[PDB]
């Protein structure tokens, strides 16, 4: 009866019209490519967030006959039935590129059916629902609504096969219901992390003995059991199970108890990221003003490393970055290297803007710059006016003002360029700060690697590091993201797209994903999985060193090469993987109609086994 | 971004010879941007640009508070307190003092005690009408001309 | 070129603390440019900017030629 | 060879007309090049750049001057 060639798609997540996590960015950035394929057969579903939806949504009138095509009437009627029963919603365009249509369910408008539902859940998958958990409350609310809505659509639509994709546990409850009520839709569940994953790696061992942990027990230990059960039940009840990365797939198999059928790696809208000489200069300006009074190194011999992302000290590998930096000092001292490495840390922390000290350094180097400008353009006018009129160029007036500016640059006796640009709220406990103290990278002139913690988002219109993050990355030389827990890693990933070499990790989604698709292409992968912590720290240092000892030739090439990897990360290509999962669902859902649509019975244990 | 696109399209059409010039892509990003400008319900434009360390007791605030200049559409005088030095490289009022003075219309200095008042004086030097006082040094001196 | 080079040298010195600023490479390109400016003996700045078609008979030229400016 | 953005037409051994054609063949292949193949070629030739500098090419005047000296004073050279 049902058409597989031209089917419907419904993608559901807590995040569709509110940025409350990473999944927001995946759905947002994926929209264009999937709208281009499905047009108005594609709709996204999520919880209408009343504080923000009006800023993100072109709210439409779904009652008007023009709203849908005839073909799609089922969803309109389906939407009708819904508002009949008191279920309010918003129908509209998500105001992002591609402008997919969205259906935003008002959880307030169904909070009545709360108790009836938390229970129908338990009597079907034995999922508890403590009432002091507002997330799960809404998670159940959402699920019951969407499964409801999908029933109606399934029932009403005699024409199309219906694929329904769900992202993360918070949007997973619809999955058990769909399989029980034998609802005629094929379902896919993608998890972007795990609950046991994120909670185990909160303190600091994992990748070695997760293979041997009592899931039912740990979950209970974290007061997470019920959340855990919603995630697991969503993984088993789905026609197709997926993770975002090969390494998250390893986690899941042993923590959720079901081997993903494939990988749905996060692509990017590469286009939207499109010059290094020009932004490097802006970093040169900040450095000259930060090291005023002890600027004793060659900027034509200095490389800029950086780490960036959320301030997750252990998870995003801050500790491994700093430690590996202290050692890289030694190796450069001890080899009497000529080069200098200024390594930035861009991780937003609690603060009270910039330090008096840091601001001053910058304003005086601006004054110098301005004074030299004034003086030189005078020199020019006096050189020119001599030449043309044919047949100590500094008057003492210019000598005075020069002398003053130079003097202002004087560093108080023994004071060192700070390791922070900012007033830290929690200066004594802050991990980054206390690490760099413990390893003693204090920006002495001996030290061949300097250190600069910038605990706040970069912003083009700032007094100190006057760059937008995107400009800053391009101005650097190397990005260093030594992650320990990173199911994907959007930050290493747009480093590469911007055309800038990067160090990542084989326990980082994007890292593991990259390991498959070596170092000559601008990608280094530290092995955090198999080597012991220390041999890991040593390999990171080994990579930095190699990158320093690199001739301007070898480096210009590397960058031209990684500048090419750019396009292998676009949804236009990474998307095919979602296609593979949608078709796997369809071939597992309707074995027969599928067989007819090819000629043969293609393999159905993987997405890869299928194409 | 939208207008330079419009321009390339007008120019191509023209160079080729022989009513929505905006493609729907450009409308989406425009819409979003106009929407981001929405004021939460009955939120009024602040009378301050900064977090005050001593908010409750500050004299200036509690004075604009007492006379109730809160920036309502009704009010024909808007009130902006900027408790810091002006700097060209600032996220908010990017301008060195001297630029800002020059771009203003009227300097107003109703000083009570001011043996000279270098501030009104150099407002004047920059070519900006000023209001000062006859118990201000510079005012008293200005009075004799 | 020369003055922005000078500029970058003063700026470096200054960002370092703790009389011929031009190196000899610069004095060469300058001397050349200055020398290029030499008029061949007694040649005065033309009173016209273009090649005339009817040079000998043109009224403007022939008038200024007549009043000897 | 032609991957570094240097095309050489054999005007020496082929008859005039087979030269013309080879010149045409080269232009053709160049047109039918994707803007990625092309960007790579330009990045390659941009590297041939420095092999044409006197710092390198000068070695050849050196080699010659010395041969002048090895030929003019065989004995003082042998000793050196």
């Amino acid at each position: 009866s049902r058409d597989l060639q031209n089917h419907l798609l419904f993608e559901t997540a807590t995040e569709v019209a509110n940025r409350v996590g990473g999944i927001y960015s995946v759905l947002k950035s994926k929209a264009p490519i999937t709208v281009a394929q499905y047009k108005d057969h594609y709709h996204l579903i999520g919880p209408l967030n009343k504080a923000t939806y009006q800023n993100e949504v072109d709210i439409l009138d779904w009652k008007k006959p023009e709203a849908f095509s005839d073909e799609m009437r089922p969803v309109q009627h389906a939407l009708q039935t819904m508002e009949s029963r008191g279920v309010h919603f918003v129908y509209g365009r998500w105001l992002i590129e591609g402008a997919p249509k969205v259906i935003l369910f008002d959880l307030d408008s169904v909070r009545g059916y709360s108790n009836e539902w938390k229970g129908d859940l338990w009597s079907l998958v034995g999922i508890p629902s403590p009432e002091n958990d507002f997330e799960t409350n809404d998670a159940i609310l959402l699920g019951y609504t969407v499964a409801w809505f999908l029933g109606e659509v399934a029932h009403l639509d005699s024409q199309h096969a219906i694929v329904a994709h769900f992202h993360e546990w918070l949007a997973g409850v619809a999955l058990p219901l769909c399989r029980k009520r034998r609802i005629d839709v094929v379902t896919i569940f993608t998890t972007h992390a795990t609950l046991l994953g994120r909670y185990l790696c909160a303190s600091g061992d994992f990748y070695n003995c997760l293979e041997s942990v009592d899931v039912d027990h740990e979950a209970g230990r974290f007061g997470i059991y019920h959340r855990y059960c919603i995630e697991r039940a969503a993984a088993h009840s789905a026609d197709v199970f997926t993770t975002v990365s090969q390494i998250t797939a390893f986690e899941a198999e042993h923590l959720l108890k079901r081997k993903p059928d494939g990988i749905l790696p996060n692509g990017l809208n590469v286009i939207k990221f499109q010059l290094h000489a020009l932004k490097k200069e802006k970093i040169n300006d900040f450095v000259r003003g930060h090291f005023h009074g002890c600027f004793d190194f060659d900027l034509d011999n200095t490389l800029y490393f950086f780490i960036a992302g959320r301030y997750e000290y252990k998870n995003k590998g801050a500790d491994m970055f700093i430690e590996a930096l202290a050692r890289l000092n030694y190796r450069l001292k001890v080899s009497g290297s000529k080069k200098t490495v200024v390594a930035f840390i861009v991780m937003p922390a609690k603060n009270n803007s910039f330090t008096v000290e840091a601001l001053k350094g910058q304003a005086e180097v601006r004054a110098l710059e301005n004074t030299v400008h004034e003086v030189t353009t005078s020199i020019g006018k006096r050189i020119f006016d001599h030449a043309i009129r044919y047949p100590e160029l500094l008057k003492s007036s210019d000598k005075v003002m020069l002398k003053r500016r130079i003097l202002a640059l004087r560093r108080p006796e023994g004071q060192l360029p700070p390791i922070v640009t900012h007033n830290m709220v929690d200066d004594a406990n802050d991990l980054i700060l206390n690490k760099i103290r413990q390893v003693q990278l204090f920006n002495s002139p001996s030290d061949r690697v300097k250190m600069i913690f910038h605990p706040e988002f970069l912003n083009a219109n700032n007094p100190i590091l006057g760059l937008d993050y995107d400009e800053f990355v391009r101005g650097c030389h190397l990005g260093v993201f030594p992650s320990y827990y990173e199911p994907w890693g959007y930050t290493p990933a747009e480093c590469t797209v911007m055309g800038v070499p990067s160090i990542t990790t084989n326990v980082s989604g994007f890292g593991s994903y990259m390991e498959d698709l070596a170092k000559d292409y601008g990608i280094y992968i530290v092995d955090r999985r198999f080597k012991a912590p220390d041999e890991s720290v040593e390999q990171l240092v080994d990579y930095m060193e190699e990158f320093v000892k690199k001739t301007a030739a070898q480096a210009i090439n590397q960058r031209n090469r990684t500048e090419r990897l750019s396009d292998l990360l676009d949804w236009k290509r990474m998307g095919l993987e979602y296609v593979k999962a949608r078709q796997l669902a369809l071939r597992r859902g309707y074995p027969d109609q599928f067989r007819e649509l090819v000629g043969e019975e293609l393999n159905d244990s993987n997405m890869d086994a299928l194409a | 971004e939208v207008t330079t696109s419009i321009g390339k399209r007008i120019f191509d059409h023209a160079i080729r010879y022989p009513g929505e010039l905006l493609k729907s892509s450009d409308k989406v990003m425009l819409k979003r941007r106009i929407l981001a400008l929405r004021r939460p319900e009955g939120q009024l434009p602040p009378i301050v640009t900064h977090n005050m360390v001593d908010d409750a007791n500050d004299l200036i605030l509690n004075k604009i508070r007492q006379v109730q200049l809160f920036n309502s559409p009704s009010d024909r005088v808007k009130m902006i307190f900027h408790p810091e030095f002006l700097n060209a490289n600032n996220p908010i009022l990017g301008l060195d003092y001297d630029e800002f003075v020059r771009g203003c219309h009227l300097g107003v200095f109703p000083s009570y005690y001011e043996p000279w008042g270098y501030t009104p004086a150099e407002c004047t030097v920059m070519g900006v009408p000023s209001i000062t006082t006859n118990v201000s040094g510079f005012g008293s001196y200005m009075e004799d001309l």
